């Protein structure tokens, strides 16, 4: 890789985050505060997305 | 040598419960 290069040729960095978005207990979360757990109530709920 | 497998082998296909139901 030179500068001098036209873009086609010119140098990318590349990331690929990939997601196993199972069934499975979550060690990653995006940044979200957790209310209190509530019963025996009708609610709209979230665990885990 | 060789020998019969019988039923051995199944396992958990996913990380799911389920219960009281057969399930393909």
């Amino acid at each position: 890789f030179q500068p001098t290069y036209g873009v086609g040729y010119q140098p990318y960095r590349v990331v690929v985050l990939s997601f196993e978005l199972l069934h499975a207990p979550a060690t990653v979360c995006g940044p979200k505060k957790s209310t209190n757990l509530v019963k025996n109530k009708c609610v709209n709920f979230n665990f885990n997305g | 040598a060789y020998t019969n497998s019988f039923t051995r082998g199944v396992y958990y296909p996913d990380k799911v419960f389920r219960s009281s139901v057969l399930h393909s």
